[PDB]
This record gives C-alpha cells, structure tokens and sequence, in this order.
C-alpha cells in the first residue's frame, strides 16, 4: 500500500509521462516480491483511481 | 537526492536540538565554558533523528541481530539498496555481479 | 492455466482444490466478449501475481526510456541498544 | 543529615520539565476526501490561509475556504450556522482545520479574553452541535519556544494550546491534535504541515520551524547536580495575592518563616476572609509585619492606590506572588465566553497590571503559580487550564524583557486518580530550590507512574511521557 501511494504522489507531479514506459520500468527495473498486485486498463482516467 | 536539492535551494538550515531518544543527559551535559570534561557549549547541530529507524525484515536480519547491529551499518545498507534502485538496476538480480 | 476462450473448468478446479487443502491456484485466458489484447494483458498480470515467471521483455518491448521511479517503501522500526 | 538526604532525595524524586524533543519528519500521506479549512476574516487571503489552502489542494484534498468574521467567531450558535451554510450540499469533512487562533485580538465587550481562544471554544462546540465525524486541527503561530532561538511565546495561543490539551481527553475522538507554525508563511511549511495533519495519529503536539518538526514532551529535571545561585533572600516587602486563600496562606507562612520584613498580603475580602485573624497572628509571631488588603486586583485604579499608598516607604517591593484565582469548575459542553472572562480576569489581568505598575522599583522575582493542568491536561478542566497556559507565555514575554519572572507548575497541595498530594513544607522547600536555580517554567508535581500512565494512555493514546522510564515501564507492564 505505501509503494502504491508513492507511485501515485509520484506520478501526480509529473507532466504526462508515457504509460508503457511507466510499466516498463516497473516490470524490468524492480524486484517480484512476494505480495503482488497488477493495473490493466487501456485508457489513462483509469489508473489514478 | 531530490530532498537535498529542495532543502539547499529553498535554503534551509537543518541545524537543530540534539537527539533526545538517544540516552543522552542532554540537559546535564551543557556550560558555557570551553574547558570542562564531559561538557560542550554547543546546543545544535545536524542529526539523523531516525538514524536507529531500520527494516530489519526487508533484509533477513532478525531483531536481536539488528539491535546489536551498528547504525552506520543499516543506514547503508538502506542507501545502497535505494541507490541501487535509483539507477534502474534491480538489486536482487545484482547478486554474483 | 485453462487456455481457452472463455472458462468452463475453472469451478470444477476451484471445488477440487479447496477439498484437498492444497493452495493452487486457477486463472484463464480469454472470457466471453473480452478477447482483444488487454484480456489477454489482464491474464498474464493475474498469472504473474499468482507467482508465474511471465517474461515481461516480450510484453513491453526489450528497451525504452528509463523512467524514474519511487525507491522501496521501507517499513523502518526503532532499534537501538539502551544506556 | 539522614533526614536532610532523605528529604532532598524525595523533592528532587518530583521535579519535572516540558521540553520540544526534535523527531523525523514524517514522510506524510495523501489527503483523502474533503477538509473544512476555517479562517478569520480580519486575516482573509493573506499569508497563511492561501497557502495551506493551496497546500492541501496538492495534497489531494479539496480545500473549503470559509472566512469567518470576527463576531460571527464568539456564538457558537451562529458559528455553527456557519459552518451548516457553507458546507451544506456537499460531501461531509473528513477532517477540519482552524487558523482561528491566528487572530491576535481581544474579544469586544470582554476586554480580559483573547479571540483566538474565545473563536476556538466556539469552533469546537459548534461542531459538537453539528455532529460531525471530522477529526479537528487546530493550527497556532508563535504559540510556544521549543529552544532559545524562537522569540517569546504569546499568550492568546498558549491559552489556545492550554485548551486543545484539555479537550484532546474529554472529546478524544473530535479534536485530533495542534501544530504551531512559523511567524511568516511559506510553502515548505504548508507542505509539511499538511503531511503531519494527515498522519495516522500519536503526534498530538507538535511544532514546526525552520529548523524542523519537534513534538512536545516531557522530561525529569533533578537539581541535586545544578549549583544554587542568587539563594532567596527576600528583604523588602512581599506582595502576596489571594494570601487569605489556602496556597497563598501556606505561601505566606513559608516568608515567614525566614526572610521576612513586610508580608502585603492582597485579597478581595482581606479581613473578613475565613480565618485571616488567625493567619495575621501567627505571621507577626513569626514576625512578619502583615497589612492584609480589601481590593480586587483586575481593577488597575485599585491596584495602583494599593502600591501608592500601602506600600511602606522603607522597604520597596521585590518578591510578588500571585496564586489567586476563582475556581469555576465547567465542562466543555457548558462554556461560554462570559465564563472563561470572569476566570481570566483574575489571573491575566492581575499579572498583567502588577508587571506595568512595576518597572519603576527592582524586583527580586515575580512568582506565577500554574496548575498541573496546563501541563498535562484532566478532563473537566476546559474552564480553567487556558489561564494557567497563558501563565507560562507571560512569564516567558517578560523573561525574554529582561526580568526575573517564574511561571513554576503545581499539582495538588495537601490543603484524583493517581496524583498524590503535596505537604506544606515539601513543596515549599521545592520552590525554594526552583527559584535559586533560576528556573525560568518549573514543574513541582509528584505522581505515582504506575497507575497514572495506564489511566492516562486509556483517556487518551499518548507519546508525551515517552522520555520517563516509568512511563514506560508501567504501559510495557499493562
Ligand atoms: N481577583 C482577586 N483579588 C483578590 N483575591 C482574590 C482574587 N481572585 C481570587 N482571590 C482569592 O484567592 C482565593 C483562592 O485561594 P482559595 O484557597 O480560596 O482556593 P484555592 O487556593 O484553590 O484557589 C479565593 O478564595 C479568594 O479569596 P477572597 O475572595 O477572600 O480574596
């Protein structure tokens, strides 16, 4: 819960970052922990809420 | 690093009252005077107030271990593994590097 | 993994494992009136939550830019020996 | 000698000492849902009110600016009709913040009582009314000195502070907690500030600077170590107020015995009070010249005829003493601003006018005598603590004007639930060590830890005896 509130203050000062690279990022560029949790949408109104 | 950069450039001083958790005498070890054992006549200075703060569980160490464990040990571990991090690297799969 | 268009052994799975005791778990790949890619995007999430090595270099391409992210969100506890 | 050993070992076993303990900033949350932030008009959009509006607004919470006018600040009624219009048609607050104790301004018709105090009295009552869920924060600016640096404290906000720890007890639930601020707004401070209101709890009393964040605790203070300086002596005359009642007569027997020339004692009724014969017969035995007096001390035209006239020539005033009050008990539920002026009458405005007719004649020191109330906080206290709150900042204001003041804490003098009393000549003997140690806020209380820190965690969950080893001995033994 708190790295989700971190991404998300995280990304609510950022001028429209591109999605696939956010998801890229996070996928390659962090370690698989034991509790997981996923976003799929296809649109950006989704994924803040 | 972004904190740095935001305390330098509003220009703030982070000079402040020492640590109080700490086990000090605070009150019991402040005199004017320069020469005394034991006493010093500086009321401030930089501290990291959650400097004994740790995750113990992130990195395997059990409580007792990281009780009897020295600060600076932990505080870099922590930096390490955030720097790490920082630089797109992830630091699980750093391991036989 | 039922690699289907739409579920149908799921519940016989699902009965059968909760009366084994046994922490299995069961996911699918398409459903009814959902089968473009991000039902298949919301299946590889579900099976790599589960625990499922997915490899992500397929899904979202081999490189681009490096975007910056938040570190770990450390759950510190106060340890320190007393006087 | 034994008895000597034995008796300082026990004074110094209950002495005490407030103090700001600096603590890591807190990373913060999200500001979840909607916040009422409520804001004098006199103020209207100045310095801080926009910026913990904007503040908030970035926090993820939606700001509900309401200024509020000066008079509308007093009724709670008309308050809380307020309160009702603004926010009406619209989700409740999760939470509500108070800039009403910015506001450095006494109340119209009732000159010897602050607005901020008056303002967050109604606030708070109003959204008892109401009954609202929203947890309260009360913001407050220059209210208190968490180490030499800061200027003095006021006393309006200390008052304020004195009545937000007494309602965080009765009323856990509504009132949340108090965070001072700086003298001047700034956006880093705003952010912080709404970063600590939206935490999870603990962090009732804290502070911010630009230094840092500290929370407010306290913390033993023995004086075996500390050398005596400047030993109590008292040589002119003493003026002694409310010397008829039971503090002030046992203050009265302690000049005497030793150190004694002229005992001016001051009382509204003087002698017709229930045993001043008495009192006066065993004071000049002791020999004591008393005078008692028949004059309430708010009245300045009373007071300075009083120092004109009864003062004798040949010994002017050094040693004053004020330990008299009017004892309205009320509960928060049942106040109102004509009762918190007739408490604070007595006791700010007698301080107040003894100060400014003195400057003309050297004082020896100026004795405050506030109540373990303002300190910790009791429940059923609401009418009574901000009055000693404000002690503390007065004699802080005249400490830092150069001036031997003492604003010395009390707890229950032998003439609750797990505070012990104080004998006469214990806490005599206290006092005396608190003023040849130039102590600038004493606190003289002796309590028993076992039972006191379990009572107090169950009133209310607290991080302010965290430094006391008994304090934390006894809630890791419950
Ligand atoms: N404004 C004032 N001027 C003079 N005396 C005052 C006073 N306010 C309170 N007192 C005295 O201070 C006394 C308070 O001491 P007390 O022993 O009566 O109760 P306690 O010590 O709990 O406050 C009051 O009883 C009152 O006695 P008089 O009314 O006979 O003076």
């Amino acid at each position: 819960r708190a790295q989700a509130r971190r991404l998300h203050t995280h990304l609510a000062r950022h001028p429209h970052p591109d999605p696939t690279d956010i998801a890229h990022a996070l996928a390659t560029t962090r370690t698989p922990h034991e509790h997981r949790a996923a976003l799929v949408t296809d649109d950006h109104g989704t994924r803040g809420p | 690093p972004e904190g740095l950069w935001e305390l330098v450039d509003s220009g703030t001083d982070a000079i402040a009252g020492f640590p109080l958790d700490r086990g000090w005498d605070v009150e019991g070890m402040y005199d004017p005077d320069a020469e005394a054992p034991g006493k010093t006549y500086v009321k401030e200075a930089g501290f990291l107030y959650d400097a004994g703060e740790f995750d113990a569980g992130f990195f395997g160490i059990s409580p007792r271990e990281a009780v009897s464990m020295d600060p600076q040990q932990r505080l870099m571990l922590e930096a390490s593994w955030e720097a790490f991090e920082r630089a797109g690297l992830d630091p699980a799969r750093q391991r036989g590097t | 993994i039922e690699t289907t268009a739409h579920p149908v052994l799921a519940l016989a799975l699902e009965e059968t494992i909760e009366a084994t005791g046994s922490d299995a778990r069961v996911t699918g790949t398409l459903r009814r009136d959902h089968g473009d890619l991000t039902q298949l995007h919301t299946a590889l999430a579900t099976a790599w939550t589960h625990g499922i090595d997915v490899d992500w270099t397929a899904v979202l391409g081999d490189r681009r830019t490096p975007f910056e992210l938040p570190t770990y969100a450390f759950q510190r506890q106060r340890y320190w020996l007393e006087p | 000698w034994r008895r000597r050993q034995r008796e300082q070992s026990a004074l110094d076993d209950l002495r005490y000492k407030v103090t700001w303990k600096p603590t890591a900033v807190a990373d913060g949350a999200s500001a979840t849902g909607t916040w009422l932030v409520v804001v004098p008009e006199s103020l209207a959009g100045g310095g801080w009110p926009v910026v913990v509006a904007r503040a908030v607004d970035q926090a993820g919470g939606r700001p509900v600016v309401l200024s509020v006018d000066a008079a509308d600040g007093a009724d709670r009624s008309r308050l809380g009709l307020r309160i009702h219009e603004a926010l009406g048609e619209g989700p409740v607050p999760d939470a509500v913040v108070s800039l009403l104790a910015l506001d450095p301004s006494a109340l119209p018709g009732l000159p010897d009582v602050p607005q901020a105090l008056a303002s967050t009295a109604a606030l708070v009552q109003a959204l008892l009314d109401l009954g609202l869920e929203a947890r309260l924060w009360c913001v407050t600016s220059g209210a208190v000195s968490v180490s030499g640096a800061d200027g003095p404290s006021a006393p309006e906000q200390a008052a304020v502070w004195g009545f937000g720890r007494v309602a965080g007890l009765e009323h856990p639930h509504l009132w949340a907690g108090l965070v001072d601020l700086p003298p001047e707004a700034d956006e880093r401070t705003a952010a912080r500030l709404v970063g600590v209101l939206a935490g999870a709890g603990g962090e009732d009393q804290v502070a911010l600077r630009s230094s840092g964040v500290f929370v407010r605790r306290l913390v033993r203070a023995p004086a075996s170590e500390v050398p005596a300086v400047r030993s109590w002596k008292p040589g002119g005359t003493v003026l002694v107020t409310g010397g008829t009642g039971g503090l002030g007569r046992q203050v009265a027997r302690w000049l005497a015995r030793g150190g004694a020339d002229h005992l001016l004692l001051v009382s509204r009724r003087g002698v017709d009070a229930p045993g001043a014969d008495e009192l006066v017969d065993e004071l000049t035995d002791l020999g004591a010249r008393v005078t008692v007096a028949a004059c309430d001390v708010a009245d300045r035209d009373a007071v300075q005829r009083l120092l004109s006239e009864q003062v004798p020539s040949d010994a002017p005033l050094t040693a004053v003493i004020h330990t008299a009050a009017v004892l309205d008990d009320g509960v928060i539920d049942s106040l109102s601003p004509e009762r918190m002026e007739q408490v604070l009458r007595v006791k700010v405005g007698g301080a107040v006018h003894l100060y400014e007719l003195t400057r003309e004649s050297d004082l020896s020191a100026f004795v405050l005598f506030s109540s373990f109330g303002s300190t910790f906080g009791l429940p059923g206290l609401g009418n009574y603590a901000p009055g000693n709150a404000a002690l503390e900042a007065l004699a802080e204001q005249w400490r830092a004007e150069g001036r031997p003041a003492t604003a010395v804490g009390w707890g229950t003098w032998a003439g609750t639930h797990g505070i012990h009393e104080l004998e006469p000549a214990l806490a005599t003997a206290a006092l005396e060590q608190a003023l040849e140690r130039d102590e600038s806020s004493p606190v003289i209380i002796d309590i028993d830890w076992e039972r006191f820190a379990v009572a107090f965690h169950a009133k209310r969950p607290t991080r302010g005896f965290e430094l006391v080893p008994e304090a934390q001995a006894a809630l890791e033994a419950a």
